[PDB]
């Protein structure tokens, strides 16, 4: 009947992939831990990767960076944080001792 | 059915957290159309059109205090799925555990 019987929290697994795209660093091509935008255009990356390309800007759009200083965002910083919670939700940790 | 309430709580918590992010900052209305501001704030584009349309000059960012104007924020369009996403998210919470969400 099933691999894991029920297993459930199924359709939330696919949505936390789906956010995580959204927060996928462009550079690291994956989760990023309180980034910076600079991507005035659409694209963002980590706030130790950008710096070592602040003199031009994105690398795909090549749009010119919006930010002097390697300024933070803590929405998408928060968002990266809650996005791990739901991975642990899925997962479940079973154990007592 | 809630699921069996086994770790319904804590999703839903999750949930609620990550529309913060995705929140408005004046209006507090999910924003749909997502504008970086001279203060790299997001807003719905239009909150941006009465706080310029107020006879005060350049618009106050609410968020800290002020520094922002006219000829500065543009649609850049980077908080627009992570709000749409999010909405679908809580539609499968509901579609399966039916817990409330937010009201
Ligand atoms: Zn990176
Ligand atoms: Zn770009
Ligand atoms: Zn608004
Ligand atoms: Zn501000």
């Amino acid at each position: 009947m099933e691999p894991d019987g029920r297993g459930a929290w199924a359709h939330s697994r696919a949505a936390l992939d789906r956010l995580e795209k959204l927060l996928r660093c462009s550079r690291c091509t994956n989760i990023l831990r309180e980034p910076v935008c600079l991507g005035g255009c659409e694209h963002i990356f980590c706030s130790n990767c950008v710096s070592d390309c602040i003199g031009t800007g994105c690398p795909v759009c090549y749009t010119p960076a919006w930010i002097q200083d390697l300024k933070i965002n803590r929405q998408l910083d928060s968002m990266i944080q809650l996005c791990s919670k739901l991975r642990n939700l899925l997962h479940d940790n079973e154990l007592s001792d | 059915m809630d699921l069996s309430a086994l770790r319904v709580e804590e999703v839903q918590n999750v949930i609620n957290a990550m529309q913060k992010i995705l929140e408005c900052p004046i209006c507090l209305e999910l924003i749909k159309e997502p504008v970086s501001t001279k203060c790299d704030h997001i807003f719905c584009k239009f909150c941006m059109l009465k706080l310029l349309n107020q006879k005060k000059g350049p618009s106050q960012c609410p968020l800290c205090k002020n520094d922002i104007t006219k000829r500065s924020l543009q649609e850049s369009t980077r908080f627009s799925q992570l709000v749409e996403e999010l909405l679908k998210i809580i539609c499968a919470f509901q579609l399966d555990t039916g817990l409330e969400y937010a009201n």
